[PDB]
């Protein structure tokens, strides 16, 4: 009685509106997308009487799959609604990315664990207990269910594309279990392959060029001596995220007892998820080794 | 200006054993060392970047260590294919400046050679010269004699010959013994021969021929 | 797929001007991030860096060279240049252009000899290395082609257009008296295959842009 807890779920905002959360729990860095994931119905669980007066577990579950599957509907229509409709690979990435991230909630190896997804683990503790075997339980629920949550992140997509439906999105893909810190560096180096071009961009329109060929713009030129202090900010968050994402992996890549194909590092993951990537070209951008830094910002 | 210092200049290492090549730097470099692969045949490759950084897609048995002057390359288990001469470069402050490189070799076990004798061809004949080629094919190690016999006699200071850079498969070598004379002195003798004596052969080989088949 | 490649001549005669350009493919050479450069490896010596450019057209060089050295950049064209000027046989080495992230060359070229000689480019004579129709090892029979009096020393031997590639031997090339090299292409195959199967070596000396095919029949 006004004392419903409720977290709703709104319009996806701008794509790379808010950056990667560093701050929060300083261990990992959180993305936007993750932050706005659809939780209604999974939150709502905490206001629900105990209908045990009347129930068992199977039911639960069933009861579970329900509002999850209706969480899941949601967020696959509010990420469409983000791309503008358009139904290509960064949606499909999205639908990867949150599919993902519903999985890591379900089994409770998700890494935001504070706040409404506090609150959404405990229901989730409610339901399948605190035991050894809870977690595996919730693992195996996840392994029965994934598939149909997939499948229901896809409605709006099926819904507004009737028979002139094809499947863009592959399941065996976005089903695929795979760590979060794995996930998250993916869907952070496709941010960051976005951001870099523009910023680079930025940077010329106010340094590139010389004062009659023998002197840089960033020595005597302040429009452009900012140009390189506003890039500076970008590049230094950029590493301290790239650093932090990087250790989270080291740890969880060895507590880990499954093999990934080809991945060791953290840089064979970027090598994996984007075009023409070069981890000495990466490794030089992010320590203002560039040629553009260089070039551009020092005299 | 800086310079690196490699030692070895040469090493040779058995398939599986541990290898270790190390870069001196005459000023302190900050780790800024890079380590290339220059296989026959092949353009040098990036190895490891930063010292210690192993460059993706290259293989784990490759590891770079060190900080300031002294740093290593260490091979933990020799592949056949890890026969090249690796090289190392600093890039602390311009210009970057390259070790001389070290030369890695593959000790194998014996193989004897497989000797063929080829007589020179009609058209070359035509053009006034005959070369006679002696083929030595897949041995080990690289030390063989071949010794020429036109009629039994035997040939001094008009032959070449040339080898083959250990095979990046089985580690072997392969040689060419080319005689060559006129067509003039090639008409004046009947019976050419090549005799291979190698560590790996019983008694010598001897590959030969007649002016006519 | 980034990808380089060096074409220029590979004959210089003393004092002239020494040129080669590398050209960038799967990709720009208008990159933000790198440099590009030129190595070069005197015979029985270690690399030397020659310089870089970045795509705005800043260069730098190698002290030990500066002096008679030059890099451009045609962002048009997809290419990078070198030009050395005023030659010695100090500067017959083997050039390779790289991609320079700005100290770690992650990608290199295959290569180009350029050798410094007033001596003129002469192409090769290919000949037979026929099979024995004769003697054979019960199972495998040897046949190659000898590449003859050619100038400079680049030759490249194929074998049945690169299907053949298993047992092939292109020995280092020999400077003979005459001063002009040779060298033979080598390969062991089933004595069974003779008659069957065709062999065809391709010989190509590319500073006299010779491309000879020749049939080895026993």
């Amino acid at each position: 009685s006004g004392n419903t807890v409720m977290k709703n779920c709104n319009y996806k905002r701008k794509r790379r509106e808010r950056d990667w959360d560093c701050n929060t729990k300083k261990d990992v860095c959180i993305p936007d997308r993750r932050y706005q994931l659809c939780m209604k119905e999974l939150t709502n669980l905490v206001n629900n009487t105990d209908t045990n007066f009347h129930r068992d577990i199977t039911f639960r579950k069933l009861y579970l799959k329900r509002k999850l599957i209706y969480d899941a509907a949601v967020e696959g229509d509010l990420l469409l609604k983000l791309n503008n409709y358009r139904y290509n690979k960064d949606f499909c990435k999205d639908i990867r990315w949150s599919l993902g991230d519903f999985g890591d909630i379900i089994m409770g190896t998700d890494m935001e664990g504070i706040g409404y997804s506090k609150v959404v683990e405990n229901n989730l503790r409610s339901i399948f207990g605190t035991d050894e075997k809870a977690q595996q339980r919730r693992k195996q629920w996840w392994n029965e269910s994934k598939a149909q949550i997939w499948t229901a992140m896809m409605y709006s997509v099926k819904k507004r594309l009737k028979g002139n439906f094809i499947w863009i999105c592959k399941l065996n893909v976005a089903v695929n279990i795979e760590p979060q810190i794995y996930r998250w560096i993916r869907e952070w180096g496709r941010d960051y392959v976005s951001e870099l071009p523009t910023e680079v961009q930025k940077l010329k329109e106010k340094c590139d060029g010389k004062i009659n060929y023998t002197d840089k713009k960033v020595c005597k030129v302040p429009p452009c001596q900012n140009a390189c202090k506003s890039y500076d900010q970008w590049i230094t968050r950029k590493k301290n995220q790239w650093d932090v994402l990087s250790n989270k992996f080291i740890s969880v890549k060895n507590a880990e007892k499954v093999q990934t194909a080809g991945i060791v590092t953290p840089y064979d993951i970027l090598k994996q998820e984007l075009d023409e990537f070069n981890e000495v070209a990466f490794e030089n951008e992010i320590n203002k080794r560039d040629g553009a830094y260089i070039e551009l910002c020092v005299c | 200006d800086i310079v690196m210092t490699q030692s070895p200049s040469t090493l040779s290492a058995s398939v599986g054993d541990r290898v270790t090549i190390t870069c001196r730097a005459s000023q302190s470099i900050s780790s800024w060392l890079a380590w290339y692969q220059q296989r026959p045949g092949k353009a040098p490759r990036l190895l490891i970047y930063k010292a210690s950084s192993l460059l993706s897609g290259v293989p784990s048995r490759f590891g770079g260590s060190g900080s300031g002057t002294d740093f290593t390359l260490t091979i933990s288990s020799l592949q056949p294919d890890d026969f090249a001469t690796y090289h190392c470069q600093h890039y602390n402050t311009y210009p970057w400046t390259f070790g001389q490189g070290t030369k890695v070799e593959i000790k194998r076990t014996v193989a004897a050679p497989s000797v063929f004798i080829f007589p020179p061809s009609d058209e070359q004949l035509k053009s006034g010269t005959a070369s006679v080629v002696c083929l030595l094919n897949n041995f080990y190690p690289r030390e063989a004699k071949v010794q020429w016999k036109v009629d039994n006699a035997l040939q001094s200071g008009n032959s070449q010959e040339s080898v083959t850079e250990q095979d990046s498969k089985d580690s072997t070598y392969s040689l060419s013994s080319t005689l060559t004379l006129s067509k003039a002195d090639y008409e004046k003798h009947k019976v050419y021969a090549c005799e291979v004596t190698h560590q790996g052969l019983s008694s010598p080989v001897t590959k030969s021929f007649n002016r006519g088949e | 797929e980034v990808q380089l490649q060096e074409s220029g001549p590979g004959l210089v005669k003393p004092s002239e001007t020494l040129s080669l350009t590398c050209t960038v493919s799967g990709g720009s050479v208008s990159s933000s991030t790198y440099y590009w450069g030129w190595v070069r490896q005197p015979p029985g010596k270690g690399l030397e860096w020659i310089g870089s450019i970045y795509y705005s057209g800043s260069t730098y060089y190698n002290p030990s060279l500066k002096s008679r050295v030059t890099i451009s950049v045609d962002t048009s064209k997809n290419q990078f240049s070198l030009k050395l000027s005023s030659v010695t046989a100090a500067d017959t080495a083997v050039y390779y252009c790289a991609r320079d992230g700005t100290g770690a060359l992650d990608l290199w070229g295959r290569g180009t000899l350029v050798t410094v000689s007033s001596a003129s480019t002469k192409g090769p004579s290919v000949f037979p290395l026929a099979p024995s129709s004769k003697s054979t090892s019960g199972g495998t029979a040897a046949l190659g082609c000898l590449v003859k009096d050619y100038f400079p020393e680049p030759v490249t031997v194929s074998w049945n257009s690169g299907a053949l590639t298993s047992g092939v031997h292109t020995f280092p090339a020999v400077l003979q008296s005459s001063g002009l090299y040779s060298l033979s292409s080598v390969v062991t195959v089933p004595s069974s295959s003779l008659g069957t199967q065709t062999y065809i070596c391709n010989v190509n000396h590319k500073p006299s842009n010779t491309k000879v095919d020749k049939r080895v029949e026993p």
